[PDB]
């Protein structure tokens, strides 16, 4: 239910836009920034070198198809990097945390 | 009439993302004490950096929450020896009827050390 | 209430005559850009020059179009690595009505890769 | 059953005791300080920045529980994050290597 | 409406006590001259040295004379070759109606050489 | 399907190598190289301290064997550290983007 | 008789991951640019590197590609202020008969600023 | 009576996390070398760091793994040109009957240059 | 067998009568704190000044206390940026039975800030 | 098979225009010295500068002179204390049948000096 | 056809005759590890010097040896940290029909660990 | 129980041979003046050179004078302005029941300035 | 009747707040500021000491009991050093400059 | 009868001759220079600040109104500060020396 | 009663054994150091300059004698500058504090 | 015959293609290359400043309309600065080396 | 009548013993040295460059003739470049001033 998130983005301004508006928007509970990546690719059958940032975003499977979406209206990449990886178990405490603090909510006409 | 209101924060390193993340903190901080509700309500936004941060401008930080038509400007802090390490220093300039003594101003992390009155 | 008016604009060497004809252009370009008439309007001019711009004091340039009784003031700008070198940044403090969408920025030479939004 | 914990620190002392610890106290085969992260995150219903530094830490679940505890006893956080993920495959030598090292 | 109060005063060595007791004098000589009985009548304070006073912070001298809920703000003022050494520049943003000829601009100790008209 | 290969290798030329190799080979359609890692590990029953770099590797399970070998091929270490996370859910297009490159 | 081949590629940063990484981009776009099969037909390759690049020795990722018996050699390009910073240049001795019009010189990233005609 | 132990590490660059990992192994290897069962047995320990070590204090390691009640001293190693870069050094204070000849000194990563005999 | 005692000490500014009069309270403390009747039961004394203190020797104070036949070394302590400036450091190295428990460590004026265990 | 030809020209400063003029100058005079028809015989052309000259680009000069088509590479000559200042070197790669003893090799202005052989 | 010939030797200080003597022994090892009768068979002579070597130029060592009409050029050797020190780099262009895998490379002194493959 | 030595010798100039036969000298001259027959009865041997000594470590003297065993450190001294110049200073750790006034301390050379007491 | 009082003072923001204060409030004429003192003392039946500045005050009996309370309202110390010394005779414009500048 | 009289003096040049014209004309015995002087003081009700040196003039009453004198000679200020502390008691051979060198 | 004691040293060991001495032998409360102090005096008919240190003395009428002899015991000059100024008025509490730190 | 002409070049690359071409055309015999001008002219109604070279042509009347086309070939301004200002006067061997280099 | 002359010089030293000797000797009233010209002209048939400095001599068309032997008696070149260019107005003031001091 909790997950890590992955968001490769291209600067640092990407990087605070995107991390800020998923905390802010109660998206994600907290994101880590680690800087200085170099990234190897394949771009048009060739492989290829760009530096970019890496997002460790703490979130939940609930609030991922908003996050979602959200990344990608905020992300200037046309296919961004999204990839969520399973908690299998932790910090009951910090669990809980996460859970307070990550969700969007619901409507029950 | 215009009212300014005040604003320190300070960062462990150089890095553009850190400073980028603390002058939003600060800023909407700021706001979020004077419960001021537009942007329209600023004049102008001044900022100084101390000597040790270098990497990013602190208006391109009050860009990303939105404050495009707000007039910023950022300046060096003086160099005094023995003073408080990588410090972001904000001066908003208020548009406010607001008394002297009813302003709050905002003094974050290390820079607490700052006003302690 | 005031409203702060931008500029900015690039100069190609460290000269005092190039330092002086461009904050000259840039004053005058924002005046005539929200339709200034008298200098009275101004409560106070700030500048910002670049690290590597030392050869002349812009408020100095003030004076020489006839901004004597306007309050001037000039400080060094942040030197954050590989930003735009040699700029003349300018926040006039207008005493005006005018909302914060209305008022006019001046972006000049190189500078307009300052604000292209 | 062999997992990647993600733990965040405040600072390098707090990583590198936190770390030694761990892999001395066979609660972990290995452990990567990753430096210079800036975290955003939600605090009292506000959005703060601060500066840490994540711990990536080579442990079994059934190290997890002691690991866990040990953790908590040497972070000075109230609430520290100490989260585990998945090993789905993978070099099965070093796989061994992490168990034979996790008692 | 804001009107700017200009003022500027000269140490002979890079010390505290000179830095401080030199502000004091010219902060309170700038109200004096302008007859400002309140420091609620104060938007904010702006203050420039010169690169070489780095002894202390002019701000910490308006503390001392009770500017508390004045918004202060300090940064490093342009090294121009050549131009007047040890200078403590202040630029009060002063809530008021009087005309810009009205408003009366200190300048101190050698810092007359600033401005002779 | 799709997973995240963690690798840690001891310098920037066997990060490079590695990284263009596993792309160019089409056995990753990205790899993130992560420097400044400082590893507390076990060597022989002594804790000991490394300066390493993570390399965060694109793929799925069915290429994971070949990068494996690959890995070992390249890697100076007897006993590589390559160990696959799960990607749980992802941008569906960036996952087919992936696919499509790892062939 | 030899033909030179010419390359020029930008870094964001001085590392030695991203360097490496990006001299092998270059290095195999210019041989895929000439359709060059075998390293043989290299007589040597000399490269030149900007002063704000020192992290690592471009000759050492053609190796990575496995130019071993391909001589190459590495010096300081001239730091001519304002120049395009962190710019690894290639020059490829390329024995061929192919005329000087038919050669094909590969400028990546922000280096094809370096050669737009 | 005390016997003096010797030991150095090489670190590859000079971060906090490096310096602080690395005196810890040479810490425990120097006293795992002679089996000391407690840091009781330690009269004190000195430390020295070459010149381009000054990210960390490495007394704060040893307390890293609770040498508390250790007296702990460093220091600045003679900057030999051509000497090993990136040393830490240490000479730890042992209250020992054991002879010079049965004392096992610790020379740790590129350290092994420093006593191949 | 030896137990070291540590000291630690700050001054004001790097004079030779401030480094002479807070050495002399240090080591006097530090003597007085472990009850040592006899300089004859000192081994040898080791002293570190940061780099910021240059004026004086630290050992020309433990003979003003009348330490001639004790054997004293001061060297230049590791200058860890940010870290207490302005420190002066004892090593005392002490032949007592004394058990590492019962030895008393002295920390006085702002370095009270290094061990406030 | 390729033939090197040998050029220095020495500038009177530092100046764009100097290094550009001077250059232009040297290129054509190896050029006429060899009677070199197209630039299609020049296989690449390697310049040097000294650390004296840093304004400019040797490798733009020539493309004042239409060697657009021609492979051009310029880096740092050695700083030899007390060697001719000021001095831009020039080896063509020249593909010819020409033997080593009927190759001219130019030396212009204070660079006659270099080879009066 | 060219074919690149590579030499690397180290100097154990920065002194003209060690320069000299070292560049000597280099030049003719690598000419004899390729058996070269005339140096009518080189087509132009590159050097690269590391950034401790300024005392001589390389290029004055072929001339003793009598490599006058040998098109010689020398250039700053990138200063990557932890690099071997004192190291001058050859690179001649030989004119011959020689394969890639038949040219023999000379790597002297401690330049051996350059190239143990 | 542990008794302190000390030594101090000047050197003319900071030369590596200066600098061992200096040490070695000082050393033996230390053991001589208190009959010390073996290299068993040092605990350990510390030293520190003044800032103006860099060209060797002490350290490897005491091992050409065979004291392999015996534990070794060297350390920067306090560059108090006008001190004296080129000083290597030693402290031997001597496991001796030997009283304080009974151990005879070694002032070679210049260094005789150091203790005329 | 004219005396010259020397205060003792921790740090120059004491120094010229106290010094300017007392001329202000017509206490003083005159205060001279003489910094970088290390001051050797007895605390708690221990020998310490402290970097101080030195106050020159230029006053009369009649100022100072006032002097004397207003000195110990902006002191930080609970007992500061307030010790006058008399005049025993000057320049007589200058003690007439002094006693005009003090009401 | 000894006493010590205290100028303040607005630069070195005048701190020197001041000092040096008084020990030469046998008005005094010795002048200390107290340099780094921040004086503020009332100058026309204002309150202003100035950055002057103290002397320490070593002298007899008997010398004082010679020296009165001269000292206003020799200062610029059109009022200068001279002003006489008493010595209570002192070194017996140093007052000795004091009066001897006082003619 | 209470007293301003000025002595003026040749160098700071001297101004410090001097100062400490005085005040741990209960000779004084306090002794401040004055550095930098340029002493221009008549040595032998012929005025010379001198660079030495004030030391500004906290003591009584009472301690004067002893502290007169010990001040000479330890002063380096054959006539040392000891010279007591009285304090005419003072902080009640801060004299009080002064007679009880002098026994 | 001989004229001075004036031409104002946007930057140095500019100044020494012009320069060279027209000496090397054999248009001019002499070109000065005058650096670091700050120009101030009107652009579109708005006086503007850019910085630029002057060029100080030696050529001859018969010359200048070829060098007029020439000129403006090279020049990437749209109108620029080509101004010839008579030879009243001069050396007369010079100006028949300048008539001379000149076709 | 008054005519400004251009006189092109190899040396700072040559424009000032040329300036100064042309002002001192009545032959013109004013020089200016405009430094750092790239001069770029024909020398034996090819286009040469080389660093000059420009002279602009204000004299008069009755002074030329001898100005023109002194400037070739003084100049290191062997056909100098001295070139006179008309004044077609100027201020009335200003041109007195010239033909005063030419004479």
């Amino acid at each position: 239910m909790e997950e890590v998130v992955l968001i490769t983005v291209p600067s640092a301004l990407v990087a605070v836009k995107i991390a800020h508006a998923l905390v802010e928007e109660r998206l994600a509970a907290c994101v880590n920034i680690v800087p200085g990546l170099t990234s190897i690719y394949r771009e048009e059958g060739s492989v290829v070198s760009d530096h970019e940032l890496l997002l460790l975003v703490k979130t939940t499977t609930d609030a991922f198809p908003k996050l979602k979406e959200r990344v990608k209206e905020l992300h200037p990449y046309e296919v961004p990097e999204i990839v969520a990886l399973p908690i299998a178990e932790g910090n009951r405490e910090y669990l809980d945390w996460l859970r307070e603090n990550t969700g969007l909510e619901h409507h029950h006409h | 009439m215009v009212r300014g209101i005040r604003g320190a924060i300070t960062v462990e390193e150089d890095t553009p993302a850190a400073i980028l993340a603390a002058t939003i903190e600060l800023l909407l901080k700021m706001l979020e004490a004077n419960g001021i509700q537009s942007y329209e309500e600023l004049a102008a936004v001044i900022f100084t950096v101390t000597e040790d941060l270098t990497s990013a401008f602190p208006a391109e930080a009050a860009r990303l929450i939105g404050m495009h038509r707000v007039p910023l400007l950022s300046a060096r802090e003086v160099p005094v020896p023995g003073s408080l390490p990588r410090v972001i220093r904000v001066l908003a300039l208020w548009n406010t009827d607001t008394p002297q003594d009813r302003v709050r101003h905002v003094y974050l992390n290390e820079a607490v050390r700052l006003r302690p009155d």
